[PDB]
RNA sequence: UUAAACCGGCGUGUGGC
């Protein structure tokens, strides 16, 4: 599978999804104190082989697996900051996010 | 207005205080009993602060 | 205080009664609409609203009151009944229930019924300690429901005649077997009306389905008792839930011992809106009707019977034939052999302006022996032999001008001599 | 939404082990384990979506118990008196409406149940295929022995326990 | 100033007003693309528009002004309403308002109602004050609406016709049961001109759905009144605006006390939009009809009627047999119940070029001793007594011959002596 | 005990006895809804029901025990019967069979049937090894059924006519033609009634269908 | 067998002392 920047974060509070907008990247003009997501980078794990009834249920709830992982890039500890600019660049071939 | 009073109000006296319905006292539980504190507790030295 | 008490009357007192409480514009909104206002504020005036209604309930297990006035649907004053009164006393369909209700707070639906104060105008205690409906044992007609009026009226006649060609009682199975343009409508409305005068005793319950308004009207204000109805204006849907909210009513009623009359018309149209609203079964009939169609209006047409215990269930539902197609017939056919008393109308008659136009040869009544006394059952036997060999246009022509020339059905007795 | 969800109780494959009802009753233990997440507090929430007619609206339930802790879930032997519950035991509420709607996690939840179901299902099953003969004098070979029970096999992965 | 005052003129006339108002080449946009374009510069001279029309709400809570001539449809011209006049007046659908506009700044959509000046013709003190239409008191028709012209025409005979078959009301509800080929359109186009010019106290609003172009441009410019249509250029969702939008004026203008007759034709083509317009049930009846694809039908049908107040709303709704197919043959089944008054015409008789060929054996009227007096009843019944016995044929050219011979109905009366 | 001793009694009786059982209010449910709670009390004081019905085959090969007085239809009376049994005997459809039953434990349906007792008012030795019915061979009415009563009532005319029309015995096929309004509700009755009087010795099975 | 709790390797370049 693929990487995908959907903002649905597992096992996160809400207070940390508050930032984020319906993209999965924050506004530009939100500042950020300590470790916050900012990037919804979450994506699948689970291996494959799995039964045809897992196959099919993964498949009729949308596309969802092992997306646990958190995988995503928060402020390093220590530094503060406003985001300003937002920079996205996309592969041939992948579409583009709203934000881009 | 202080739960100095209202630590000696248990939850007998929730529903017969005006107008606490549905969702008022939904927030009126949920902040609350959630900060370790339990909505109503015997105790007899608030007034000497003791 | 009660909705029915607000709902006698017309918008305009109801809307001078709001401005009396003070609110928005009144006249703007719909007199129900109206109502549930003004209700809602009497209920903010700091007292407890007294409602009534009969119950529906629907799966999750909570009820609705709906009123009488409203046909007995869907309407903002529907009030709520909460889980725990079906807990207690297990009040069932068709239960008139009269007690203390609350006003919705916000987010809420409708008023809540607190406490119930009566029970089907019993105590509540009858409620939980009775015998049900389908539990009872069914019989024949034992009493007789005479119909003449007494004053020798012109459709006076339209009930001697039934009295003349087959008697109706009590926990009878009636039908009214007419094409259309026939005369059905003046029928049951003088029926309803000698049954409300020579017998005040019995509950009158007139029924409408699928009629013009302008009807609806007419009947409401012309007969005695309460007239639920419900027209081309509600779907299959309404039309079922109207129908069996009346007969459970009935149901109540018997099982608390107590006589209904239900003048319904017409049963093709229930038949029609039943076979809409069942699920498919992968085959259709002959006509065009799905195979359980039938099942739920069959239950409705049974429903009606004659109790050891008390009361009684007499149901007169109007069929309709002469309608170019089959299904309609198919109906009427299945409807032939459930029900214990045939009546049937003409309009090759009544074309003729030849009113009434009722068939005297097919109309009858099993076990008619229990509907009328010895020597009168030997004089209709023998009227009935004369009127036999003589033919249609013979014996109705016959049947109007010697009953009209006649007042009573007795003197007509006497005259015949 | 709930179109979305009646294709999918449409499309399950195991309609005979798991009809309507059993898939939409799951269904409202998956939005009641999904509401254990949504908020903090943790309480059960019944949401009966009403399969066949239209789509979920959550409760809260009550939990009669004499204790207060998470109150979203406590009530006394005889607070009934407030909304006219008049109820003892099994007064529940309806308190919250139209919370959180179906997301990645909650949908997540719901796979998992809907999977550890169909596999209740299958228990189901073996049960029927193990039964009809109780009573009777059955051959079985065994896999663990502990100190209170021991597991039995006799072939089709029927499953069977003997006590201590 | 008012829209339709511009527009009861054709293009040319704008065009060389917009080129007073010095603007763009307008013959290039559409007439009603002009008649936008010289509002917005007569606004721009620094005047308030004064404009006029029947409201229209969506979901949001804003209304739109439709215009008469543009059909009761969307246009740049449709007039927004802001939402503080429904919280106001709450000025319901098909309420005619006439009052202050201005041009709508960039960005926007379209002109904006400031003040209202004039609703229903009346002061905006009964617009909220005011008794509504599905909270009236229906009734059957008291006042009989004379249909015979006076100067002896030979489509008069047509008017004539009626009043000799079955007459025709204030607040009836009719049907007109006909195959293609037979006569409806001329028929219509006369009986609008007799009640135009006999009675011309009465609103006369004919209504045209899905015909031809030339079809409405022939109705539109011959009659007396407004004339909305909705042709085969829009779909059904256009249909079923145009007619509930018809509807809910006529609901308005009866609510102020006055008389709508709404002649439609045809009533099957808007049950085929309405049943395409529906959600899907998951079933599908006899023909090829959703289940709940006659409600609406069945609401905008049953609209009609005559009040105890003021008002009357009578329909004329053509039917049409002989499609082949069993869906719209369905709908008329599901319409003869409905309507309390059936016209029926011929076409096998039609195609002998013997017009008018009404059916007079199965037309009739309901309560018809309301619609006329005591010795015409009388003679009317002898009338059809004696059309009777004889057959079609018989019937129909006697019909055509003696009242061809004859000039009007009451010299009919004194010549058949 | 037996579901028809309970069942030729109204309602009021049940009522009286499941108060006697000391149960919830029992008028509010039906007369066998009261039947089942009463049976499931009876068996909660530790004893085993003797149960009896006719019985019927569904698919799975298991059967239910329908009751005479529930007009052979489905009720919450209705005896389980595990295959067990009709891997042993072979119990056909309308077997009359009588014997032990338990309670139903939760999650479960109805009564079990543990062991039969008694098959179509005989052993059940009998009930295996037996000539089957499409089995038989078929003959015509060797004795005479008559059907006069001996009173000489006015509708035992209504039975001596048919022994002056056509004679009637054991093994025919009958079939009455005849249009609605005819006579055939009465004739049917005093037909079982002679039948019944007379001839004690047949069992009578009358039958109404809708 | 079951229950509870917890879970920079390398090079390069630059600059500074
Ligand atoms: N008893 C009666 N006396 C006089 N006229 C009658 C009588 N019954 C029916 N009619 C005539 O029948 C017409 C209405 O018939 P209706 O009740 O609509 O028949 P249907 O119900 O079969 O359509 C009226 O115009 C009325 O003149
Ligand atoms: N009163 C009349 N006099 C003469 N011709 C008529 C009359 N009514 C109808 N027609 C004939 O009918 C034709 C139009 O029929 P039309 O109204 O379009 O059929 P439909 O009834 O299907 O609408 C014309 O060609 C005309 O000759
Ligand atoms: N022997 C008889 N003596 C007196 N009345 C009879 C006799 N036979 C029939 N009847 C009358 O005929 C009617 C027959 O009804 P029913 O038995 O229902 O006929 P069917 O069976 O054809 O429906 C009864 O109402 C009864 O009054
Ligand atoms: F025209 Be009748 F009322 F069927
Ligand atoms: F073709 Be017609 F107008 F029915
Ligand atoms: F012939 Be009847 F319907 F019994
Ligand atoms: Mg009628
Ligand atoms: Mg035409
Ligand atoms: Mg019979």
């Amino acid at each position: 599978g693929p990487e995908e920047i959907t903002a649905d974060i597992p096992n996160v509070g809400e207070a940390a999804l508050s930032k984020l907008d319906e993209s999965g990247i924050v506004y530009i003009g939100a500042e950020v104190t300590g470790g916050d997501i900012l990037v919804g980078k979450v994506t699948p794990k689970g291996e494959t082989q799995l039964t045809p009834e897992e196959k099919l249920l993964r498949a009729i709830f949308g596309e969802k697996a092992s997306d646990v992982k958190d995988s995503s890039l928060r402020v390093p500890n220590g530094v503060s900051g406003t985001v300003i600019d937002v920079q996205v660049f996309t592969r041939d071939g992948v579409e583009k996010d709203k934000r881009a | 207005h202080y739960i100095g009073d209202l630590v000696q109000r248990t939850e007998v006296e929730l529903l017969k205080t005006p107008n606490l319905g549905k969702k008022s006292l939904t927030e009126i539980k949920d902040v609350l009993a959630s900060r370790g504190l339990s909505l109503g507790m015997r105790l007899e030295n608030w007034p000497p602060a003791s | 205080m009660n909705l029915t008490e607000l709902k006698n009357t017309p918008v305009s007192e109801l809307i001078t009664l709001g401005e009396n409480m003070g609110l928005e514009n009144l006249a703007r909104m719909r007199k129900q609409d109206i109502i549930f206002a003004i209700l809602k504020q009497h209920a903010k005036s700091g007292e407890d609203i007294f409602g009534d209604g009969v119950l529906e309930i629907l799966q999750d297990g909570f009820g609705f009151l709906r009123s009488a006035d409203s046909s007995y649907l869907a309407g903002p004053d529907d009030i709520y009944v909460s889980p725990s009164q079906i807990r207690r006393f297990n009040l069932r369909t068709g239960d008139t229930i009269s007690g203390k209700i609350r006003p919705p707070k916000e987010g809420e639906r409708y008023f809540a019924l607190l406490k119930v104060n009566e029970v089907n105008f019993d105590k509540p205690e009858n409620a939980r300690n009775k015998i049900l409906f389908e539990n009872l044992t069914p019989l024949h007609a034992n009493s007789r429901l005479r119909m003449e009026r007494g004053n020798g009226s012109t459709e006076d006649l339209t009930a001697r005649v039934l009295d003349l060609a087959s008697p109706i009682g009590r926990g009878q199975r009636g039908l009214i077997v007419a094409p259309p343009k026939a005369g059905k409508t003046m029928l049951l409305q003088n029926i309803a009306q000698s049954i409300a005068y020579n017998h005040p005793d019995c509950v009158l319950m007139v029924l409408l389905i699928d009629e013009r308004p302008e009807e609806v009207t007419e009947m409401q204000r012309l007969v005695k008792g309460e007239v639920v109805a419900s027209t081309f204006d509600e779907p299959a849907s309404r039309h079922v839930q109207v129908a069996e909210m009346v007969i459970e009513k009935a149901k109540r009623l018997v099982e608390h011992k107590k006589d209904v009359i239900i003048l319904l018309d017409s049963i093709t149209r229930l038949a029609r809106a039943y076979n809409t609203v069942v699920p498919a079964s992968g085959k259709v009939l002959t006509g065009g009707v799905d195979a359980n169609a039938l099942h739920r209006p069959k239950r409705f047409f049974g429903a009606a019977r004659n109790v050891e215990e008390g009361g009684s269930l007499t149901i007169i539902a109007t069929a309709l034939i002469d309608t170019g197609s089959k299904m309609d017939e198919v109906i009427y056919e299945e409807f032939k052999g459930t029900g214990n008393m045939e009546l049937h109308l003409s309009r090759k008659i009544a074309e003729k302006r030849v009113f009434p136009a009722i068939d005297y040869n097919r109309s009858g009544t099993r076990k008619e022996e229990l509907l009328t006394t010895q020597e009168e059952l030997q004089k209709m036997w023998i009227l009935r032999k004369i009127i036999h060999p003589m033919g249609e246009i013979d014996a109705m022509e016959f049947l109007i001008n010697k009953l009209a020339m006649t007042k009573t059905n007795d003197d007509f007795f006497e005259m015949m001599k | 939404m709930n179109k979305e969800i009646l294709a999918v109780v449409e499309a399950v494959s195991n309609e005979k082990a798991l009809p309507r009802e059993k898939i939409f009753e799951a269904l409202e233990s998956a939005l009641a384990t999904a509401t254990k997440k949504k908020y903090e507090q943790e309480i059960d929430v019944r949401v009966q979506i009403d399969r066949k007619s239209g789509d979920f609206d959550t409760f809260r339930r009550w939990l009669v118990v004499d204790e207060v802790t998470q109150p979203t879930k406590e009530i006394t032997l005889e607070a009934a008196r407030y909304e006219d519950e008049s109820l003892n035991l099994g007064d529940y509420v309806e308190d919250q409406i139209e919370s959180v709607t179906f997301d990645r996690i909650t949908t997540q939840t719901a796979k998992q149940v809907i999977v550890q179901k169909v596999r209740e299902a299958e228990r189901a099953m073996v049960v029927d295929q193990f039964r009809e003969h109780e009573g009777e004098i059955i051959t079985g070979v065994v896999k663990k022995v502990n100190r209170d029970n021991i597991s039995l096999d006799l072939g089709n992965n029927a499953e069977a326990v003997i006590l201590r």
